């Protein structure tokens, strides 16, 4: 399915990041067949219209669009990238690297909170924002 | 009735820790005084027989 | 085809369509395995071998297989045992010089430069007394003892051997250090393969024997609920029923004998 | 050591299966039949040195083909970097366990051949050569980093050490005491050749490849969507895909609520496909709910989302 | 005339373990104070109910 | 325009392309100086590989066919299960497609 | 649009 | 009980519930007479209750 | 019948085979089967004699107790089935009935396959299978019609003998109907008895092959056995079909399911339900009960192990019928 819009070349990506001025651009780098990307894209579609006011989601295929692999260290099976007014926003998830999510959370509310915090920090002017949760521990007991 | 690459085995893996005297001190083979266990020095076997 | 002069492969490997070279490189683990399995024995100084080498020098296999007559091989290694023990008793200051690296990072010595013209110092061959080792002293320390003799082996393939009894007696004498001189399997009572299988299938370890993970899931003896069958008030105890008793008679001292092999009785 | 040697002997004798019928194809006869190979007669030390050189050259070719000029491999097959690696370079340097295993195999071959050439030069005695071979075959793990790349190899190593305990304590009886003079390398050489037999096809397959030329509901939904949109007029599928997806979600919700679901304008083939999809997803849903409840009740580690979802499903 | 040996039923032990697991998972972003309060309440209930049987 | 046309700077090595065994997937010599001699060498080595596989080719292929047939018969792929309804769905007029309602009722 | 991604997914799976 | 539910194989012991928490010498010991008596008591109690009203 | 652990299915099947006048009468006399020859190392005959013994215990006018232990019969069943249909673990009623009827038919044939045994004389009938092979659906229509001239994808003559009729219930309606009716589906008996009308074409698809098995009855046995298919294995577990069969219990005319040349042969086709095995509960922890019509009187009795209740004639159709035995009169 994947009703979320897709970008088929680097040109689409680099004018999609600059297209939004009052909304956070979300880019999922990965592959549809990849299950983890499947989980994240299901979560995103579950909240695609909830964050329409202040966020936008685009799906980018690594094979179709491989130019960002070296610059963004796109070596994981899947990454999630946050941009605002041409500036990347780093998120302090507690996983060691603040640039990309690199994992698929099943709860859509966690992603909603993450994108809301990113928007709040980007409109205020901070380039690095703190996640309102710690993902170092999976919280499984 | 009621990880770690370990090159050498652990001493707890040992067996033959018996309580019966018949099984702890087992009467060795004396092959008519003319047969010897392989590998061991022949002179040592002759002395300790 | 026919064998070529050894200088041809020497020149080829000295001087060095990449597809042929890359395809030849694929079978390298066979090259390693055939080199290592044709490893010279301690009693041999030089062991010439047939070699199938790539025309581009990308690879070279040792073609032959280490065929050795079992009694002769065991006797040779028993003589090696004797000589090694004698030398270690002689040399109090034996110095190990085995080298884990190939001359470290140093380039591989050129065989035609410093190994070709150097003759070996000596071998580890045991000295054989001509009065007792008469039938074997002629060939006891050859690369293949009787390969060229039609009477003792089938032929150059070196696949069948027949020996006269004096030769086998001398070989048995020379290999007495590697044999326990047992004349029975009674020494292996409750200690042979079938006994070990019975022990493993019953999740029990012979004292001298090994120990294995349980073959089937074992229920703790504290789980049984004191039936009339296993009532301890009825059981008469004289001696502790050992693991050996249960292995010797698996169908009598075990309540669930499964995949148990009956051990051979007295011979 | 005796007990573990018996354990492995019993394991070999019990896990043993009779060999299976073949067609008797010989690799080296086929190699000789081609033009690329030629036969000769060579000294074992010479072919050992030649094999070491060829292995070093082939490893150099494999390293340089990836353009990994920042990693240098010496003649003892010890690969080391020359500079601090970038993350891109570090990922490029991930050769896998196969390459490292082959490199350490070539290092062991280099060790054996180097000991033999050392004996042939005359620097060490033949007794020293045999003792060095025994040490090499009894201390592969120490002399060569093999266990990390293949964990099972560790077992073989213990064998060798066990075999040492089998030989030394028989070799060192009587006048001979503890010392570095015991050369008896049949057992370890046997063990490492038997390991090489097993690992030869793996490294050959790796080299041939390198030198050539849960979420059932989501997949079910994607597959049914693909099947429906294939049998879809091209000019009408712009919004009808979204409409039928909304219909699928509504049908799933209606089944989850025990309420009738009967779209009047929906054609009966599409309706029957939706019914089949809902049936399959409901079967998977019920089965996974029961499985998750069993897992949670048993005591398995689970997070909040799983428990919450399970409770809802239950 | 008799001794009544007491124990805690394995069902009650499993209930206590499940309560502890629920406290641990339902913690999330809650203050450590409330987590410790929940653990204290569970422990107090268990001990005040199973006084001798716990020992 | 490249990816730098956005004016951005960084802050197949993908884990997917890498396997602990065999390392990274993909032949390192996929393209290069390929000519008639290279084709001949590849043909010879492929023939050698086929000859090696001939040792147990008949029984191995028979067992593989039986195993895959039984696996497909026991567990059918979801596309196979829905192919019947997919093909029965072809018989529909294009006028009925516009008639598909929403879920507002 | 959706069919373009569905064909890519089916081909890759 | 055995007139109504005969047990020729002494199978009454196979499904007897016992408190595994206690050690073996502390649990109930499944003697033939004791097992039969327990089953008989439970059977009588169950028969006293109609099945539709409640089940034991 | 006493319930030795989980053997309620076997008790239900045995009670269904009992209360059948011809088979029961055959097994009530020991001389009818004692003198037939057996192979030396044959254990199947233990099924026969003990079964007869069981009958004589069930129909005893003067008995010391109002119940019979099936222990010996079930031990014979376990021994003869090679650890299948155990006494401890309950099995499918349909499968056990099929195996038991086949074993009785085989064992009553002395040292040879007697073509006419009491089992065949009572329960076996003749049915005409019209197997029509089908082309693969993923073919062009022109090739699809061209394969119609292959003479392979047409009706065949595979007429055989059926010991029981396997009726397949329609799938559960999933979503409940908007009507006030219960969520439990209801289907008439004649609707499931439509695959054997002759024109109905149920699809049959094995691996990479398609069929259309048309069925037409040709000989109606004196006692007809319906094996309604409840338990079906889906992709993950086994689901028991909750469909309720709406059947009459005093008059069923099958004249419309027989060929015209066949209808003339049988003067009687009016069947009365005499036995009804019903499965209750989940597919795993299910229980078996039986509704039996006591002749002489008109009362209907529900037997479940040692429980004998007087059921009303109207309430039988409400329960999920699993196996049915009808008498042709």
């Amino acid at each position: 399915s994947y009703m979320l819009p897709h970008l088929h070349n680097g040109w689409q990506v680099d004018q999609a990041i600059l297209s939004e001025e009052d909304r956070v651009v979300v880019i999922r780098f990965g592959h549809d067949w990849d299950p983890t990307c499947m989980k994240m894209d299901e979560v995103l579609y579950s909240i695609a219209e909830k964050v329409k006011n202040f966020a936008v989601i685009y799906l980018v295929d690594i094979t179709e669009v491989p130019d960002f692999n070296k610059m963004y260290e796109l070596y994981d099976p899947c990454t999630v990238m946050f941009f605002f007014r041409n500036k990347h926003i780093m998120i302090d998830l507690g996983t060691g690297n603040n640039n990309k999510i690199n994992w698929a959370m099943e709860d859509k509310q966690e992603m909603v909170d993450i994108i809301e915090t990113v928007y709040r920090g980007a409109r205020k002017g901070r380039g690095l924002v703190v996640s309102p949760k710690d993902y170092s521990t999976k919280y499984r007991y | 009735y009621l990880r770690k690459f370990v090159f050498e085995w652990d001493a707890s893996e040992d067996t033959s820790i018996d309580y019966n005297p018949l099984y702890k001190e087992r009467h060795q083979v004396q092959l008519l005084g003319r047969g010897f266990i392989a590998g061991i020095d022949l002179k040592q076997q002759k002395r300790e027989q | 085809k026919e064998d070529m002069p050894p200088e041809h492969v020497r020149k080829i490997i000295r001087d060095h369509d990449k597809r042929v070279y890359l395809g030849a490189l694929k079978y390298m683990p066979h090259a390693v395995l055939k080199l290592l399995e044709n490893m010279p024995m301690p009693w041999e100084q030089i062991r010439d071998v047939p070699v199938l080498y790539h025309i581009t020098g990308a690879i070279s296999f040792v073609n032959e297989i280490p065929w050795v007559i079992e009694p002769v091989y065991i006797s040779q290694w028993g003589s090696m045992w004797i000589m090694m023990r004698r030398e270690k008793r002689d040399r109090r200051h034996f110095k190990r010089m085995r080298f884990p690296p190939f001359d470290d990072e140093e380039p591989p010595l050129d065989y035609a430069d410093n190994i070709l013209d150097v003759e070996p110092l000596e071998a580890i061959q045991l000295e054989l007394d001509p009065e007792e080792d008469a039938p074997v002293l002629d060939w006891f320390y050859d690369h293949q003892p009787l390969r060229d003799s039609r009477k003792y082996v089938n032929g150059s393939t070196y696949q069948r051997w027949q020996f006269t009894l004096p030769m086998m007696s001398t070989l048995y004498r020379l290999a007495n250090q590697l044999l326990t001189d047992l004349v029975d399997d009674n020494y292996f009572y409750l200690f042979d393969l079938k006994a070990f299988f019975t022990s493993k299938a019953l999740n029990m370890a012979i004292p001298g024997g090994p120990k294995f993970e349980p073959l089937v899931r074992d229920i703790n003896l504290q789980d049984e609920d004191w039936n009339e069958f296993n009532d301890i008030n009825k059981i008469i105890i004289r001696q502790p029923i050992r693991t050996e008793y249960k292995i010797a008679f698996p169908y009598l001292y075990n309540n669930l004998p499964h995949h148990v092999h009956l051990t051979w009785y007295h011979t | 050591s005796y007990q573990k040697l018996l354990k492995y002997y019993v394991l070999n004798a019990l896990k043993h299966r009779p060999p299976k019928a073949q067609k008797k194809r010989y690799l080296f006869r086929s190699f000789k039949a081609t033009k690329f190979f030629q036969s000769t007669k060579l000294d074992w030390v010479e072919v050992g040195l030649q094999v070491c050189r060829q292995g070093y050259n082939m490893l150099n070719l494999l390293i340089h083909r990836k353009n990994l000029n920042y990693l240098h491999l010496d003649y003892n097959f010890n690969l080391k970097p020359v500079k601090t690696l970038t993350t891109k370079e570090r990922k490029k340097s991930r050769f896998g366990n196969a390459f490292h295993l082959c490199r350490e195999v070539l290092r062991l071959t280099k060790l054996v051949v180097d000991s033999h050439v050392q004996y042939r030069l005359g620097n060490v005695d033949a007794f020293q050569l045999a003792d060095g071979l025994q040490y090499i075959f009894a201390h592969v793990g120490q002399l060569t980093g093999m266990y990390r790349y293949k964990y099972k190899l560790m077992r073989q190593i213990r064998m060798c050490k066990d075999l040492k305990h089998l030989i030394y304590y028989r070799f060192n009886t009587g006048p001979v005491g503890k010392g570095p003079g015991c050369g008896f390398w049949a057992a370890g050489w046997r063990v490492w050749l038997f390991f090489m037999r097993g690992i030869t096809p793996l490294l050959e397959r790796w080299l041939g490849n390198l030198l050539a030329r849960s979420h059932f509901d989501l997949e079910l939904r994607a597959a049914v969507m693909h099947d429906i949109l294939d049998m879809m007029p091209e000019g009408i599928k712009q919004n009808k895909a979204r409409t039928i997806l909304q219909h699928l979600s509504e049908a799933w919700r209606c089944w989850k609520a025990n309420i009738p679901w009967k779209v009047p304008g929906l054609p009966t083939p599409i309706e029957n496909m939706i019914l089949r999809y809902v049936k399959a997803k409901a079967d998977w849903w019920t089965n996974t709910a029961h499985y998750n409840r069993e897992r949670i009740r048993r005591g398995a580690t689970v997070d909040k989302t799983v428990c919450k979802k399970n409770l809802g499903r239950l | 005339t008799a001794q009544c040996f007491l124990r805690v039923d394995d069902e009650s032990m499993q209930r206590f373990h499940n309560r502890v697991r629920q406290i641990l998972m339902a913690s999330g972003s809650t203050t450590f104070t409330k987590i410790v309060n929940k653990w204290n309440t569970a422990l107090i209930g268990l001990m005040t109910y199973f006084r001798e049987a716990v020992v | 325009v490249p990816g730098l046309g956005r004016g951005a700077t960084g802050f197949d090595l993908n884990d997917t392309n890498y396997d602990e065994f065999n390392g990274y997937a993909g032949s390192l010599f996929s393209s290069g100086p390929y000519e008639k001699d290279d084709e001949e060498a590849d043909a010879i080595y492929a023939a050698l590989d086929k000859r090696m596989d001939e040792r147990r080719k008949e029984r191995r292929e028979q067992r593989e066919k039986e195993e895959i047939e039984k696996y497909r018969m026991e567990r059918p792929k979801i596309q196979q299960q829905f192919s019947d309804l997919k093909r029965k769905l072809a018989e529909v007029t294009e006028e009925e497609w516009l008639s598909i309602p929403e879920v507002g009722d | 649009d959706i069919e373009s991604s569905l064909k890519q997914l089916a081909e890759r799976r | 009980y055995l007139t109504e539910h005969p047990d020729p194989n002494n199978e009454n012991i196979v499904g007897y519930n016992n408190k595994k928490c206690w050690p073996r010498d502390a649990r109930m010991r499944l003697m033939k007479h004791d097992v039969n008596l327990g089953r008989a008591v439970f059977w009588d109690i169950k028969n006293r209750l109609p099945r539709s009203v409640t089940t034991v | 019948l006493n319930n030795i652990k989980a053997n309620d299915y076997a008790n239900a099947v045995l009670q269904a085979l009992s209360n059948v006048p011809p088979l029961r009468n055959y097994f009530l006399e020991e001389d009818n089967y004692k003198n037939i020859k057996r192979p030396p190392g044959d254990i199947m005959f233990l099924l026969v004699q003990r079964f007869g013994e069981l009958m004589r215990k069930l129909w005893n006018p003067r008995n010391f107790k109002a119940h019979v232990s099936p222990h010996e019969m079930l031990q014979a069943v376990v021994l003869c089935s090679k650890k299948t249909f155990q006494i401890t673990k309950q099995g499918d009623g349909v499968d056990f009935l099929s195996w038991f009827l086949n074993a009785l038919h085989s064992a009553l044939g002395g040292t040879k396959k007697k073509k006419k045994t009491i089992v065949t004389d009572v329960f076996q009938g003749s049915m005409r299978i019209f197997t029509k092979k089908l082309p693969h659906p993923d073919l062009p229509a022109e090739e699809k019609e061209q394969l119609l001239h292959n003479d392979e994808y047409q009706e065949t003559m595979v007429e055989s003998t059926f010991m029981y009729l396997t009726l397949d219930l329609p799938t559960a309606p999933l979503y409940k109907d908007e009507k006030e009716q219960l969520i439990i589906p209801q289907v008439p008996l004649f609707n499931i008895l439509a695959k054997f009308n002759g024109i109905t074409e149920k699809e049959y698809k094995t691996y990479k092959e398609n069929f259309l098995k048309r069925f037409q009855l040709t000989k109606l046995p004196p006692y007809l056995i319906f094996c309604i298919k409840r338990f079906t294995k889906n992709n993950f577990f086994v689901e028991k079909n909750p469909t309720i069969v709406n059947f009459p219990i005093t008059n069923v005319d099958l004249r419309e399911y027989l060929s015209e040349e066949v209808q003339a042969v049988h003067k009687n086709t009016t069947y009365d339900l005499i036995a009804n095995i019903v499965h209750d509960g989940k597919p795993s922890e299910g229980s078996y009960r039986i509704h039996v019509l006591h002749h002489g009187t008109g009362k209907w009795y529900e037997l479940q192990d040692l429980q004998v209740t007087d059921i009303l004639p109207q309430m039988i159709t409400l329960s999920e019928a699993y196996i049915q035995i009808w008498k042709r009169r």
